[PDB]
């Protein structure tokens, strides 16, 4: 009922079992019974494999396992106990579990991880998955007890009752923490356990309106910690002041994101100007996504926004309805050098306050991916005054037909066309490119002279033709694919005289013995085409049909 | 008696020009163009002639003339009216201010100075507001005395009359004249 393959890997998922296969065999490396019904699991059950590896026993119904159950799995690396039944958690069962990696034992309805260490033992673990939505609620110092470093360790404590202080304190370095929690009663105190561990801290679903901060034990060395995410979190102005004197603690962070969040209440907060954090150490990054502001009417003070971007080189707002950056605002982010407003509400009208006269002085990089923008002409004289932007991308936006003259920053050496329903190329584009990017348009040719051009992408469109060499003197990379050329004559390709690598891949081709006498006289093509063989089948006739070459 | 008017016509005045105005989510019952200058966003509520003169916009290059107020809306930033073209070209349009005065025990004084014209445009709350104040400063308007008029003379005959016992009518606030057709002003104090 169940089936393995020749490297000793077994699938025995979505079966019915009712409990574990029996011959099993040690020369299983790995197992998988996910999506089961095996209620009970006893002590030589598993006893056979003693060389497996991998074991995934998710959502499964397992309510019940020896304390034993696992004593000849001293090989075992990765142990998936997620999504079962488990109410209770035994320390016998990891004990022989030495070469043990991974853990998940998340999604069980334990209320703890029980009066006894689950992983003194588990030398080699670097990932631990623990806790619940609804019934894990408390935490002891003895739970992570034994272990001193981690690569990711993920805790759902939405339902937390109690945090034994110093609990997490005993972990050396955790490189990813990822803490749900759903209140911020127990935010500094767990905060203050993982100054000196966690290298990147990641907050899910807390409600953060009633976080008030207090002053922690300043310790010995700097916090390790280079990143800080906040995930489905509820901010108020006056709550994210008070998150912000957190960054006293870690100097070294350098990058802020806010995923999902929610910002609540009227605009107005009116400090003093002591409560007001202006600085925001050495953070370079700050990405936002998806940012909620359900009453953007009060609010009226931008400035303390001013100190607070005022040396960040790298900003991100996707998905949160932007539609304007106020030209003075714009002018303050001095040091700003990317710059990504995607899947926003972007119009040319707006944008020319945006991109005012002196507006993002530093900006190399700017994405305007996804919004309303209509013309090519107009926004490329808008963003004139932009000296140092060297790449642009406006894809995903929906461009009225291009002109035969266009205005672009002279640096401008990288732009992404693609989606935006293009049917012709014109002279819009500039010479100074190096990188173009049109694909996924209705392109039927392309007879743009690029003196400089390096990198072409071209694919799904629909040219029927690769286009001439000359266009392009030196060519290093041409994608086009799921366009709609079928032959591929040796003089086109030894006509680009710089070209390296082609994406000519999943087309439609024609099978000719003028083509295939090509393709047997020089295989030393292979090493300019990727993907080669796999993606290059023919469609005509009926019987080479959909087969390679 | 006089307070309130020489506490409203006493407050700051802010003036900006070349300014960037937008629209919102019109969240109250009263529409209102923002601006930010700076770092503060203004709201300025749109009524009278503005409610037709101002649509979806936005409207770029537009001048400003902002008095802050307490309101319903309980906005921090929130001024009404005074929504101006900003000049095309620089203007240095000097005018003819007469002051007439009948004091407390019926002495008639009349006094002249002169009021400096910089805007192309410019909107009756800038006028009404600016004067009454130096008025205010110079010859104790709200006082002993809080009655009389301001006439705005045109060129071409027409007369702007701004009456002093009470506030200017909230509507002519938007109401904007042409700048450099002013002839001479006429204030007269009872
Ligand atoms: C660690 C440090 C963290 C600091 C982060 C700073 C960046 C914060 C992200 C800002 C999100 C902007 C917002 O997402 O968009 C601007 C909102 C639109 O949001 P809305 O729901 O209120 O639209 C109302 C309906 N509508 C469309 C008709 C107007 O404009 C509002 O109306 C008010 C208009 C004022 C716009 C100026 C604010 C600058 C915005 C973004 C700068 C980047
Ligand atoms: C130009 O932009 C497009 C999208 O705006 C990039 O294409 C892909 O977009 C999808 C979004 O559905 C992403 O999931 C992919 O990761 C993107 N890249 C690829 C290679 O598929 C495209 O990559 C951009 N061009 C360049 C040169 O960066
Ligand atoms: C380009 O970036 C430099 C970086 O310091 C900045 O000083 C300058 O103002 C920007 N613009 C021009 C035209 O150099
Ligand atoms: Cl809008």
């Amino acid at each position: 009922s169940l089936s393995c393959d020749a490297s000793g890997v077994c699938d025995g998922r979505s079966r019915s079992f009712t409990s574990i296969p029996s011959g099993l065999t040690a020369a299983m490396k790995s197992l998988d019974l996910s999506f089961n019904k095996i209620t009970y699991i006893g002590h030589g059950d598993l006893r056979a494999c003693a060389n497996l590896q991998v074991l995934i026993l998710k959502s499964s119904r397992i309510n019940t396992i020896e304390g034993d159950a696992f004593y000849s799995l001293g090989s075992l690396e990765h142990l998936d106990l997620s999504d079962n039944h488990l109410s209770s958690l035994s320390s016998s069962w990891f004990g022989p579990l030495s070469s043990l990696k991974y853990l998940n034992l998340m999604g069980n309805p334990y209320q703890t991880l029980g009066v006894t260490s689950l992983f003194p033992n588990l030398t080699n673990l670097q990932t631990l998955r623990i806790g619940n939505v609804e019934t894990f609620s408390e935490i002891r110092r003895i739970d992570f007890a034994g272990l001193t470093s981690l690569n990711e360790l993920e805790i759902k404590a939405l339902s937390l009752r109690n945090y034994q202080s110093q609990s997490l304190k005993s972990i050396r370095d955790i490189h990813h923490l990822t803490l749900h929690l759903s209140e911020s009663a127990f935010l500094l105190e767990i905060f203050a356990d993982i100054l000196s561990s966690v290298r990147y801290l990641e907050l899910r679903d807390t409600n953060l309106a009633r976080f008030q901060f207090s002053p922690l034990p300043v310790d010995e060395v700097s916090s390790p910690m280079k990143k800080l995410a906040f995930r489905g979190s509820v901010l108020t102005d006056e709550s994210f002041n008070e998150l912000l004197k957190l960054l006293r603690y870690i100097l070294e962070l350098s990058e802020v994101e806010f995923d999902d969040c929610t910002l609540n209440g009227l605009g107005d907060f009116n400090p003093s100007e002591s409560d007001v954090v202006s600085e925001l150490g050495k953070v370079e990054t700050v990405t936002i996504r998806r940012l909620h502001i359900p009453q953007f009417y009060l609010f009226y003070d931008l400035s303390t926004v001013y100190s607070l971007l005022e040396k960040v080189k790298r900003i991100t707002v996707e998905n949160s309805k932007v539609f304007l950056v106020p030209c003075s605002f714009s002018q303050h982010l001095k040091s700003l050098e990317f710059l990504d407003l995607s899947e926003n509400l972007m119009v040319e009208e707006y944008l020319k306050n945006s991109a005012c006269k002196g507006a993002w002085p530093s900006l190399q990089t700017l994405v305007l991916s996804q919004n309303h923008l209509r013309s090519m002409q107009k926004t490329g004289e808008i963003l004139l005054t932009l000296k140092n932007l060297t790449s642009l991308d406006i894809s995903r936006n929906t461009f009225h037909p291009m002109p035969d003259s266009c205005q672009w920053p002279e640096k401008m050496r990288f732009l992404n066309l693609s989606s935006t329903g293009i049917r012709v190329v014109k002279t819009c584009i500039p010479q100074t490119l190096e990188v173009l990017d049109v694909s996924n348009n209705n392109l039927d040719s392309f007879s743009l002279f690029l003196p400089r051009l390096q990198e072409l992408y071209i694919s799904r469109n629909k040219l029927k033709t690769l286009p001439d060499a000359s266009l392009f003197p030196v060519l290093l990379v041409m994608k086009i694919r799921e366009n709609a050329v079928s032959t591929f004559s040796k003089d086109q390709l030894g006509s680009f005289p710089k070209l390296e690598t082609l994406e000519a891949g999943d087309n439609h081709f024609v099978c000719s013995c003028e083509l295939l006498s090509f393709t047997m006289e020089t295989p030393a093509l292979a090493q300019i085409l990727v993907d080669w063989p796999d993606s290059y089948l023919c469609d005509s006739p009926p019987r080479l049909h959909g087969h390679r070459l | 008696k006089y307070e309130d008017l020489r506490a409203y016509y006493t407050k700051p005045s802010f003036e900006f020009e070349k300014q960037f105005g937008f629209m919102l989510k019109p969240w109250t019952t009263v529409r209102f163009m923002n601006v930010i200058p700076n770092r503060f966003i203004y709201k300025i509520a749109l009524v009278g002639k503005d409610e037709k003169k101002y649509k979806d916009g936005p409207y770029d290059n537009i001048d400003v003339f902002i008095v802050l107020e307490d309101n319903k809306y309980q906005l921090k930033k929130y001024s009404v009216g005074g929504i101006t073209k900003t000049n095309s070209k620089k203007v240095n349009h000097k005018v003819e201010l007469s002051i007439t005065k009948k004091d407390n025990q019926g002495m008639i004084s009349r006094d002249v100075s002169e009021y400096m014209i910089t805007k192309e445009e410019i909107s009756l709350k800038e006028l009404d507001f600016k004067l009454r104040k130096q008025l205010i400063e110079k010859h104790n308007l709200y006082g002993n005395m809080g009655s009389g008029t301001i006439v705005i003379k045109m060129k071409n005959g027409g007369k702007y009359t701004f009456e002093l016992h009470k506030k200017l009518q909230e509507h002519r606030m938007a109401d904007v004249i042409d700048g450099t057709n002013i002839d001479n002003i006429e204030v007269n104090i009872k």
